[PDB]
């Protein structure tokens, strides 16, 4: 589907993996890092794009233990919704005014 | 020689 | 019905036979004239 | 008087190291630029179609335009849909029946191919009377081949200045770099 | 596959970093790559921990 | 430049260091790990300057 | 051929051309105040219309379906 | 058999070839040094013989 | 003022109007003109030009 | 530990020109990252309405069938997108359209010279009627539902007055359209944005005390409502940051050169938001802020 996991450079242990992301660029790829690099649990996280003319997303995520990277990617993208989500009701308070 | 005579932009939302 | 003149430019039609002669000119040249037909697009 | 003749277009060029796709002489176009006509030059291609080629002054010919009363394939009314010759407003594919005459020395009707390379719209199809007064049937037709060009990658651009290049590929405007005032850029060069 | 093999072992480019004229290489980057390097080498040059991973990770891939 | 144990400790890199140049650090990396390892520090470097540009462009201007 | 959509920026400038005209020479003016008044700021926008040659006129005039 | 469009200069030490192709390059940084970019174009047209096993 | 000008009513008025008397930039028929001249002159000189001559 | 809540309460707006067709409001205490990412949601996955799919029923102007086609696509409609559905694409042409997945325009103007027409007149609509054709000739024969649907909400063209052709006596074009939903990354004829992009705000750091007159041209090289000048002490001050365009004008004075740094604020995004008429800037900010949501949650729901 849309998001698929790398087995070729997973750990073990599930600590350390790369997901693969179809139809995303950038604009996913930046916001996402940040939002995943500001949980403190994971030691490496980045984006990768294979060729711009493909529509491939390549993300890698590796904690520092304890976490499942798969747990820290779905933890990023809730704290994404609520960020894109904060600033509907923020903006929308001052359309009121 | 004469030079070359002369003649006699707004930020976003101004 | 086809074929305007070109030089005076007045619609025509065909006999299989003189072809080149426009009644109101008799120049040697006609050209065609669009008609109505579908014509499929893309508008990028 | 050379306004009359006005060629080339005004771009917001940058003189930009920034995609890494142009480093000894390409150059990268704004995709939504080209995608507003940045550029379109189009082709205008004709060709002379007759039969008298082989023709003789005393030997008229058996066949002549048109057909009808054989068992010629259908489907050829698609473009080669008339009693003399196809529409003015077509898309000719590679293959595609630019022409049909109907001949007697076989004793049925033969069409002439597009035996081309792009596909192109007809834009004018004239006929052509001999200059003497050989009215016959007029076995002389001179058409005219719309061709668009759009510009791909790798077409050659240039400044007035020499400082000739490629089109090396059309950046996304997103990925475009952007000014303060909102513009993007819509041409390159390193 | 003979003439397969011959390619990827014995034309292959990488097999060719050299030129037998003398011996000097042939193969690198040219010129805008030539300047990002004098740009980010310098010591004006400094990352934050964001920075710096992205760069690793893009340049590397290693799931490639 | 002044390496020690892979890693750059002084200078900056430049076309003599790298790109298409005799005894430059690529030509070294080639000499000790086969053409292999250097062909893909090559494809490395070309990655890594090519994401670095996009961040940071380089540009010449009448100023200059 | 009025250009519909400036190519950079993408502001629709096809229906001020008639507009930047009856401007231009009803009212006495230059061609800055005449963008300012037409309500184009940057450049970009202002590129297709300070210069377009309108070659529909010249162009047009060569009809095929009317007696010269 | 002649002095430079001789058959050998022209269909001995040298022929025409199947399953080629030719264009213009354009480059790109983002694919491995090894590697060249073929359209798809190609890759529906050019076709390798390989036995099933 | 202005060292040039875009001239864009002149350019329209003259692509709406061609002129009926002499052409507008005359530079152009006199950058044309050793070819008319000498065909000209090919007939058109004291004496039947240079054909007759000839 | 950064979190949800401190964001919340550290972040900002400050709408300042709202307009139904302009926005300039202000993001304060956001990251660039996703300042970008909403400006490239707005410019390219915003969906809107424009014109493809042209069928030509006949056509003899002097431009082509091709620019005709491509010029009328590049036409900016009204009809909000959330009143439209997506095509499947992969489906036979009269399974691919219906009632609620597009609209249908018709143009089929004729043109012929008027007799009546003043001696020495060159006006083309004096000597013809018909001589220009606009997008207000764009009509929008609707189909089955349509007509209930639209009967408040008639396509128009957000802007009637261009010139999609100028036609001649004894000159006629006679075409049909089809606009469906656009997705902007196809094609630029997809952009309910002219443009979204955003500037940081500038920030002036004056070191030296500028006083006296040297201050009055101080003043001078900045925008004029930038700079202000203290009455109490004559002294040079910043009035307003926003007010300034990067113009490093100072930096061409030697004296100035050393007493001030122009620096600029990292979190204080000055969104600038002009649009076509489809839509208001405001409501393809929600849109785009909504797609970005509903973007996360797909790539949550899908499994691995
Ligand atoms: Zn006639
Ligand atoms: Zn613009």
């Amino acid at each position: 589907e849309k998001i698929k996991l790398l087995t070729q450079a997973t750990s073990e242990d599930g600590t350390s993996a790369s997901f693969q992301i179809v139809e995303e660029d950038h604009t996913l790829g930046n916001a996402l890092r940040y939002v995943i690099m500001k949980n403190p649990d994971v030691e490496f996280c980045g984006y990768s794009i294979p060729h711009p003319s493909e529509n491939l997303l390549n993300i890698r995520i590796q904690t520092y233990g304890e976490t499942t990277a798969v747990d820290a990617l779905q933890k990023g993208l809730k704290d994404l919704m609520d960020l894109c989500d904060v600033v509907e009701s923020k903006f929308t308070e001052k359309i009121k005014s | 020689r004469k030079d070359v005579p002369k003649v006699e932009h707004f930020a976003t939302g101004y | 019905l086809k074929y305007i003149c070109a030089e005076c430019s007045s619609k025509l039609s065909l006999s299989r036979t003189d072809a080149v002669r426009c009644k109101d000119c008799g120049h040697r040249i006609l050209l065609k004239a669009r008609t109505k037909r579908l014509v499929q697009f893309e508008a990028r | 008087g050379m306004d009359n003749f006005p060629n080339g277009f005004n771009a917001v060029v940058a003189v930009i190291s920034y995609t890494g796709y142009d480093m000894d002489d390409a150059m990268i176009i704004n995709k939504s630029a080209d995608e507003r006509g940045f550029g379109y030059g189009t082709m205008y291609k004709t060709e002379k179609v007759d039969l008298a080629l082989n023709r003789n002054r005393g030997d008229p010919i058996t066949q002549h335009f048109g057909f009808g009363n054989d068992e010629w394939p259908k489907e050829w009314l698609e473009k080669l849909d008339e009693d003399g010759l196809p529409y003015i407003g077509t898309y000719v594919e590679e293959g595609d029946p630019i022409c049909a005459y109907f001949d007697d020395t076989l004793n049925k009707t033969k069409i002439k191919t597009y035996h081309s390379s792009e596909p192109a719209y007809i834009e004018e199809v004239n006929l052509i009377g001999d200059e003497s007064n050989k009215f016959q049937e007029l076995q002389t037709v001179s058409i005219k081949y719309r061709i668009r060009r759009t510009p791909q990658i790798g077409d050659k651009f240039s400044s007035r200045h020499g400082q000739k290049g490629v089109c090396s590929r059309k950046w996304p405007t997103i990925d475009m770099p952007f000014s303060e005032t909102g513009i993007q850029p819509d041409i390159i060069i390193n | 596959e003979n003439a397969r093999a011959e390619a990827l072992n014995l034309a292959n480019t990488d097999s060719q970093y050299l030129t037998p004229t003398s011996g000097s290489p042939v193969r690198g980057l040219i010129q805008d790559h030539i300047s990002a390097g004098v740009w980010l080498t310098s010591k004006d040059s400094f990352f934050t921990r964001e920075q710096y991973q992205q760069y690793i990770y893009g340049c590397i891939r290693p799931e490639d | 430049v002044l390496f020690k144990d892979g890693a750059l400790l002084c200078g900056i890199l430049d076309k003599s260091q790298y790109g298409a140049s005799k005894y430059g650090i690529v030509h070294s990396l080639h000499e000790v790990y086969g053409p292999e390892v250097a062909a893909k520090v090559l494809s490395v470097l070309g990655r890594l300057f090519t994401n670095y540009i996009t961040a940071t462009a380089f540009t010449c201007g009448m100023d200059d | 051929i009025v250009p519909v959509r400036c190519f950079s920026c993408g502001k629709v400038v096809g229906d001020k051309w008639e507009s930047y005209l009856n401007l231009l020479q009803e009212d006495e003016l230059d061609e800055g105040t005449a963008l300012s008044r037409l309500g184009l700021k940057r450049y970009c926008c202002r590129r297709m219309i300070l210069t377009h040659v309108d070659l529909i006129e010249k162009f047009l005039r060569y009809n095929p379906l009317e007696k010269r | 058999l002649e002095k430079k469009e001789g058959l050998f200069r022209k269909h001995m030490m040298g022929k025409r070839v199947n399953y080629a192709a030719r264009s213009v390059i354009s480059p790109d940084p983002n694919i491995e040094t090894n590697e060249i970019g073929v359209p798809p174009v190609f890759a529906v047209k050019l076709t390798y013989p390989e036995p099933v096993t | 003022a202005r060292t040039a000008d875009f001239r864009t009513l002149e350019r329209e008025s003259r692509f709406i109007n061609p002129p009926k008397d002499k052409s507008a930039f005359p530079l152009l028929q006199e950058a044309v003109q050793p070819h008319i001249g000498s065909f000209n002159a090919l007939t058109e000189g004291p004496d039947g030009g240079l054909l007759n001559l000839g | 530990e950064w979190n949800v809540e401190k964001f919340k309460k550290d972040f900002e707006v400050n709408i300042s020109s709202l307009d139904a067709r302009e926005a300039n409001f202000d993001l304060i205490n956001i990251d660039t990252s996703i300042a970008n990412a909403f400006r490239r949601i707005m410019i390219s996955e915003v969906p809107s309405v424009a014109a493809e799919y042209v069928y030509f029923f006949n056509n003899t102007s002097v431009i082509q069938d091709e620019v005709l086609a491509h010029r009328i696509g590049l036409v900016p409609l009204k009809v909000d997108p959330d009143m439209l559905t997506w095509v499947d694409s992969n489906l036979p042409d009269d399974e691919k359209f219906t009632d609620e997945n597009t609209i249908v325009l018709s143009l089929n103007v004729k043109c012929t010279r008027n007799p009546d027409a003043p001696k020495g007149s060159t006006d083309p609509k004096e000597l013809y009627n018909n001589a220009h054709v606009y997008a207000r000739d764009l009509k929008f024969e609707p189909q089955g539902r349509q007509s209930t649907t639209f009967a408040d909400c008639p396509v128009v063209p957000a802007d009637p007055d261009i010139l999609l052709a100028k036609l001649r006596p004894g000159q006629e074009i006679s075409l049909k359209a089809h606009c469906i939903l656009g997705i902007g990354g196809d094609h630029a004829k997809f952009s309910p944005v002219s443009t979204a992009s955003y500037r940081l705000l500038p920030q002036i750091n004056i070191l030296q005390p500028i006083k006296g007159e040297s201050a009055r041209r101080f003043q001078k090289c900045f925008p004029p409502g930038v700079i202000g000048i203290d009455e109490g002490s004559d002294e040079a001050y910043v009035k307003d940051a926003r007010k300034d365009t990067v113009s490093r004008e100072v930096l061409r004075y030697e004296e100035f050169a050393d007493k001030v740094k122009l620096g600029r604020v990292r979190n204080h995004f000055i969104f600038n938001v002009e649009s076509a008429g489809a839509m208001t800037p405001e409501e393809i900010f929600f849109k785009s802020v909504r797609i970005l949501k509903n973007k996360a949650e797909y790539l949550k729901n899908c499994p691995i």
